[PDB]
């Protein structure tokens, strides 16, 4: 993806986090496990929702078929009437296929941004209190127990403290 | 002690496309096409349609004799003809400006049939002899049952001159014609008169018509040739004829009572006993899906058609192997 | 000591959509949808348009009595009709090819009327008497103005034969029709000939009418009808006509001097007194956008027309609260 | 955004900043002050200007309207020509708020990626003369009086001096 | 010691378009539109064209004397007809729903002439006299190859009944016509009976046409004019002739014997000795490219038209000066 | 750029590297060359073609005009066919113009991108072993032989070894 997280430094995602799209894993002497960060989460339900919505919303005035008869000797506008018919679906048509082709490929790299944005978070106020590993991991230099571990998600981590 | 950032993955094995990669596979997907109906011909929105079976719009407004199932009609939703119906008009011939008048059709849900001319009012022709073999009826020569096609009474056609008003409130949907004969002699034996003519006259309409004699082919062995014409008469307004000969008279007439959203379905399928809020040639429609492909031409509360096979948003993000 | 990266903010509310969030405030905006209009018919480019007020395209080139200010008009940027206006044919009948005259009208600015059969050249037959109580003038019977109303004179109607040659430079747009009568009275009643025609020719064309008689409805006071024909007679080509009786015999037509872009606009505003560059059927527009969403048929140099009712592009940056 | 910088781990924008769209913010013994960085800003004034043009010109040949006018038994002709126009109006419809919607999205991301390249360029001279503190700024281990300010500018702070 | 990271650049100076910049020189690119033309008419895959040369579709079908070229045309891929062929009409008058015949024609590459009725079997009128100083051919006067103009023989013009029956197994194109004349004096002079028509009929056809009289400007040197008339006889049926004067008789028609892909193509181009898979107006077409900007009336196996000037699609990255 | 590397914090391309479109340059004792990076360069071969078949596959269907002729008192349905055919190819034009202007945008930032994460990908590795010089740069802390140089390339650049 544009943003190098997911599938780059970020090998793969975790079965094991089903609460969120996007989260931590923590690991100290107590345990580990996986909590889902709420506030990115929901960011990202919110967008592709809208998005979702935004695609089907445009779509909705769109070109409708009639049937219009004509006879043996009005071949020449029953043929344009044809055309006409025919070529608003083409257009249609392209217009649907494109926009989803390129929407998907926002989508796809929406996710990677959020991704990236919350592991440079995480990095920008843990400073050199911690090993970039260069895997998505930050390994400690003090010991962090779980308290600790949470002040790392809530954005409150006292880096003056460690 | 480590803190790791990541994201989720689950067992998912749906695709989507972009531009640069085919068949990405994501955690989660939205499908917004439908691609399925029920096979079937619905009640719309519990209004039943008009299945013309084997009948045409000819055949049903004429009252073609083998299409009495439709000789009174009850309001509809659509209509349904097929693409080839066996019974349009059984005498051979021609109707009228017949495309500007299904077109006039799709705007009409509602017929109501009435009588103008009495047929048993013709005391100086005789109105009771005008059928043929190509129209037959439980094994007898019949005629169109809403038009009267008169002859000559004792060896005399006199003038007519027939005038009807619409003291109507609805607009009137008014039918006649008028008889090609194959030669001179068919002429003298059914009208007397070897010249002949039909002058049709309203606030709008200026007509006259002449028989065009000419040796024709058989079609349903008959030479003759029915030509039909009609007009819609505005309330207050009155329709006048004069006729020479090979005159084709209203008998019945239609209000037109219900006007509104309809139309005529090409289709050579049955009705299913069944109902749906969006209806096509094909099969009806049961999704909230934004689009579907199944056929152009449809009616009531439908998603979008295009000819796509498969439209997939991603909303979820990339799936792990 | 430190160093700080940021932004510009700033006190706007203007706010865009984007794809995923509605209603984006943003430090800088861009609108580009006209929505206004001054609700006025105006000059085009200083150039008048042609308002033919409670008249048609019919009443004025043939000249209905009621439709004087438009015995002669300048030439024109564009039409203005109404959508039913109440002074057409003032004598009931039909302008044969209306539809197809009118689109000619769309590319031409302006007629130069001339005459090409005096009124008073027609010694052989009554011209001065071809008036109906359908078409008024200061209380008395008057007539289409430009094109004559034969009778017979003496109780005969001798053949008419006469030719105009197109000498002018200009293509010539021209006028004339038939008279259908109540019945067989009034035909000899008013020419004599019971049987009759009028036979036209060009280059181009051979044409032959005849009379249909007909019980017909009444409109404004008359059972009698009049279908009115045009031709358009290129340089150096001469038109003939021949009759027996039912002619309505051109007295003027109209030079094509100017072609060009031009429209006919159906709206029920009069004139605005007032000057634009760009018209509508609603009012005229004056901005620099590069769209509009006032209405689809303009004339001048104009945005181009959208449904939509906002379009703005965002240019800043978001802003903070 | 996608990029992290506007309305991420910088959380708002400077009224103050009033001569440019991206610029800096600098505090020490003699004072402090906006100063807007200008090659950066004039850049984004050209993409945005350059943009509006290529909206306002694609969208330069669309379809026209003609009056055309048709009598009581030419009623399917008729049907056609409405069917015809109202089709191009929805198609350009369509296109025009689409168009809007997409750009939109991509001016907005624009300007967040300015800001987060000058954050970057900024970043790359310090180095580790000075304290990332996570917020858009940068706090140093040495003085920096406005002439060192003004090199943090240039693009000529000169990291071996400090 | 270091190590850098970094990207190609190269000599290129090809430049791509970019919403937000014009002509950025890109490292590698793809044209995708073709710009250029061989500007010749070529054989379609092998397949060559009937060009028509000064012909039009009509003087070709009718067999105007100066189209002898096209006497018998193999078939064809395409058609090409000029703006304003000269040998039209060579005899003034009209052919009766000709665009509707030449839309037919985009549908056919095959037509087989054979004789329907002999020109040496109208034992009782003369049927060798039936020419025009109009219709030249090698200094002396002659007529329209494939439809003869019947005349009376020793001053009578005795009803014609004559029958053709469609025993072929193809679809059959039938012309014929109608004579128009002067006057009266030159009706008898002609036909001898001064009330005439033609009656034509199929299973389909219920045809009754009579002669237009009318005082008329002269075309190539003739007062009078033809106007011609065609059918589609579908197989077993047959066509069925009555006439009593002024009679333009069928000798020659044409088997449809191959219905597929074609078009009549409209330039001034003459044949280029030469092969294509894509023919256009103005040249043909031989290229990869997905797009052209050549002309939007193509045939055969092309790129999709488009009015752009320039399409080049960036591969490679930003070159560095 | 979006992503800040081409044309950015890299001021320029490598005439030099001419067997990929991303890649190293090393320098030491033992000499100095290029190396292109074969996997980053293969995935942007193969969205890059994708990419233009998707292009041309997706204006397959297309509106194709046929010749229609009409006669002097069928001007109305003339004009019809003329705004159809025409309508149609604006439309058409409007499409391909725009989507090559577009997916031109799209594919300059897509190689921005690679180069931005091949960077990362190389400073997530060397982290504190070598400076950050800002111009693309590492500069090592020990003498970094070919061998060195290779592991860098290769991933497997063994920090904990120096
Ligand atoms: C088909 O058949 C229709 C009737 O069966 C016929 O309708 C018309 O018939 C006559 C035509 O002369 C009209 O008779 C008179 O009605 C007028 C009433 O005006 C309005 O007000 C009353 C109020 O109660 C309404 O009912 C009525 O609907 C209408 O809106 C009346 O004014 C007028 O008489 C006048 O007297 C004046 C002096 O007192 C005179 O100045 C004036 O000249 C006029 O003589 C009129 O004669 C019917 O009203 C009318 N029927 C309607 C409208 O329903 C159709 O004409 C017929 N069609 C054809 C083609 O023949
Ligand atoms: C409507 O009325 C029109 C005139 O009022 C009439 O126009 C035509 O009238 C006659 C038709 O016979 C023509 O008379 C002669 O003009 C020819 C001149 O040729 C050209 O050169 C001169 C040079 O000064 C131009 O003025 C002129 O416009 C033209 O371009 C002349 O050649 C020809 O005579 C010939 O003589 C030859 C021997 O010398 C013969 O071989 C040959 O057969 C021929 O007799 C011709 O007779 C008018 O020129 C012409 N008017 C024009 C073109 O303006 C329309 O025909 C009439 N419409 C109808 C339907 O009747
Ligand atoms: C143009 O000219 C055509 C011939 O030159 C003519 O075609 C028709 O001509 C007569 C019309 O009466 C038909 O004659 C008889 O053919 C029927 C055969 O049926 C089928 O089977 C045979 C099998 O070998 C096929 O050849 C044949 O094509 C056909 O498909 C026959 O059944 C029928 O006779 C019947 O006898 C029955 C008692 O045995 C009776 O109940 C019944 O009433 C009938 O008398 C029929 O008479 C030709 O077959 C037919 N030619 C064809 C189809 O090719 C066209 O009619 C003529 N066009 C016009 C407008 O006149
Ligand atoms: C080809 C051959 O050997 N003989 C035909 C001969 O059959 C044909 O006579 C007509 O035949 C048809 C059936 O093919 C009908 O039987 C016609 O009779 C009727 C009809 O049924 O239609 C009787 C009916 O009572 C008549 N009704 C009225 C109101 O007149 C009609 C009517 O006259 C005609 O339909 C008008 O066109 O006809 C029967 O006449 C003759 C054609 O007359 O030709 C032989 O060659
Ligand atoms: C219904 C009833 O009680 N009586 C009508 C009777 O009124 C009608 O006569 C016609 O009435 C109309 C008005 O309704 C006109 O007055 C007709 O007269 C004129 C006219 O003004 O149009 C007089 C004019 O001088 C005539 N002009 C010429 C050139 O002939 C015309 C002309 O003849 C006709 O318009 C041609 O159609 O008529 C007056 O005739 C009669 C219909 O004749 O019917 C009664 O039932
Ligand atoms: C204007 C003038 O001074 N004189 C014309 C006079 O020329 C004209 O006679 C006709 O002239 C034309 C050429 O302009 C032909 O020569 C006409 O003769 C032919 C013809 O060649 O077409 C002879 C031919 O044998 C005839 N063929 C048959 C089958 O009848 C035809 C035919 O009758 C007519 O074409 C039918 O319309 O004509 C010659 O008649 C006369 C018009 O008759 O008018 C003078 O004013
Ligand atoms: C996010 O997490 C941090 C760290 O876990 C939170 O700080 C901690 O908050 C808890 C619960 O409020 C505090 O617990 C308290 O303990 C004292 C006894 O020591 C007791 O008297 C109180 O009743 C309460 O239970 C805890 O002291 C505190 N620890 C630290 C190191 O700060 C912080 O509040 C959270 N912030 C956000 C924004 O979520
Ligand atoms: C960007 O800013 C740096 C730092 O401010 C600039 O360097 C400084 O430039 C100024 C003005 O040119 C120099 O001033 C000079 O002072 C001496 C006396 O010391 C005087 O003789 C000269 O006439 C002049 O006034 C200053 O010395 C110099 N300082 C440093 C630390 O470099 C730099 O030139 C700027 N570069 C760009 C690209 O804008
Ligand atoms: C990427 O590059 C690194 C470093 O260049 C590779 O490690 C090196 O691999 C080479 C070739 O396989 C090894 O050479 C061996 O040398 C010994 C004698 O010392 C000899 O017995 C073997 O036959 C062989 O020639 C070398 O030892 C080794 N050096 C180091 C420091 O690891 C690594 O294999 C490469 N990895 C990938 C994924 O490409
Ligand atoms: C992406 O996956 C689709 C879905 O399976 C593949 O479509 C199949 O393609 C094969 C080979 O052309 C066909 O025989 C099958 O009929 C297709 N199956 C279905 C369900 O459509 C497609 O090949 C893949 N596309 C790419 C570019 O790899
Ligand atoms: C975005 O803001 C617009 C503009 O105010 C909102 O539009 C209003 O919506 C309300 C509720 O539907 C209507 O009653 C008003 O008439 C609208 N006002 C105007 C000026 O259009 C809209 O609701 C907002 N959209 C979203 C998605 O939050
Ligand atoms: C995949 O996981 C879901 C849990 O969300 C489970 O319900 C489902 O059974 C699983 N499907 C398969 C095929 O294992
Ligand atoms: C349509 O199908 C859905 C099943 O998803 C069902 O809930 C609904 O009742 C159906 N409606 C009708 C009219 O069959
Ligand atoms: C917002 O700020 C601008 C300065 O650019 C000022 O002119 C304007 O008065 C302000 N508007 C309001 C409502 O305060
Ligand atoms: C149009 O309005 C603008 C106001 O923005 C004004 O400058 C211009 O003079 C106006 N033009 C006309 C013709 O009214
Ligand atoms: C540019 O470089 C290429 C090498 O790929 C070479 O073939 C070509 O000659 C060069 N062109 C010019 C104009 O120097
Ligand atoms: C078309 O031109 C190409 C040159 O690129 C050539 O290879 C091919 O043979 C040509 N085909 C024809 C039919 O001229």
């Amino acid at each position: 993806g544009l943003f190098g997280a997911i599938a780059g430094f970020i090998e793969g995602g975790w079965q094991g986090m089903v609460d969120g799209w996007y989260g931590y894993h923590h690991s100290n002497e107590q345990g580990s496990g996986y909590a889902a960060d709420k506030e990115s989460t929901q960011k990202a339900i919110d967008g592709v929702t809208n998005k979702v919505n935004s695609i089907i919303d445009k779509m909705n005035t769109q070109f409708e078929a009639v049937g219009r008869e004509f006879n043996n000797l009005e071949r020449r506008i029953e043929n344009l009437n044809k055309k006409m018919e025919d070529g608003f679906l083409d257009v249609w048509t392209y217009n649907a296929e494109l926009l989803v082709l390129m929407e998907n490929e926002r989508t796809l790299d929406f996710h990677d941004s959020n991704v990236k944005n919350l592991y440079d978070k995480v990095r920008l106020q843990l400073r050199d209190n911690a090993k970039e590993l260069g895997n998505g991991c930050f390994e400690f230099y003090h010991k962090c127990d779980n308290e600790c571990m949470e002040s790392v998600r809530n954005g409150t981590y006292d880096y003056p403290q460690y | 002690d480590q803190i790791c950032i990541g994201y989720h993955a689950n067992n998912s094995t749906e695709q989507v496309d972009t531009i640069m990669e085919k068949n990405v596979t994501v955690t989660h997907a939205q499908d917004i096409l439908e691609k399925t109906h029920n096979g079937k011909l619905c009640d719309l929105d519990g209004v039943k349609p008009l299945i013309l079976r084997d009948c045409s719009v000819a055949g049903w407004l004429l009252g073609n004799p083998m299409c009495d199932e439709f000789i009174n009609v009850p309001e509809w939703s659509y209509i349904v003809e097929k693409a080839n119906p066996v019974n349009d008009l059984c005498y051979p011939g021609d109707f009228n400006d017949y495309e500007e008048l299904k077109h006039l059709l799709s705007r009409i849900n509602h017929f109501e049939k009435i009588q103008i001319i009495p047929k048993s009012s013709w005391s100086s022709h005789e109105a009771s002899l005008g059928v043929s073999s190509a129209c037959p009826y439980q094994g007898k020569s019949s005629f169109f049952r809403n038009v009267v096609w008169l002859i000559k009474k004792n060896s005399t056609y006199p003038t007519i001159k027939r005038s009807y008003n619409n003291t109507n409130q609805e607009d009137l949907l008014v039918l006649w014609g008028i008889h090609h004969p194959k030669d001179a002699a068919e002429q003298t034996k059914l009208y007397q008169n070897p010249t002949t003519y039909i002058s049709v006259g309203t606030s709008t309409l200026n007509q006259r018509l002449v028989p065009r004699i000419a040796t024709r082919s058989k079609v349903n062995g008959q030479s003759g040739r029915m030509e039909f014409f009609w007009t819609i008469l505005k309330p207050n307004d009155a329709i006048n004829f004069e006729s020479n000969g090979n005159f084709i008279a209203p008998e019945y007439a239609y209000k037109i009572v219900k006007k509104g959203d309809s139309t005529i379905m090409k289709s050579e399928l049955e009705y299913g006993n069944c109902n749906t809020k969006c209806q096509t040639p094909m099969g009806a429609i049961n999704s909230s899906m934004p689009f579907h492909n199944i056929h152009p031409l449809t009616i009531g509360e439908c998603p979008k058609y295009v000819k796509s096979n498969r439209l997939v948003l991603a909303t979820g993000l990339r799936n792990s192997p």
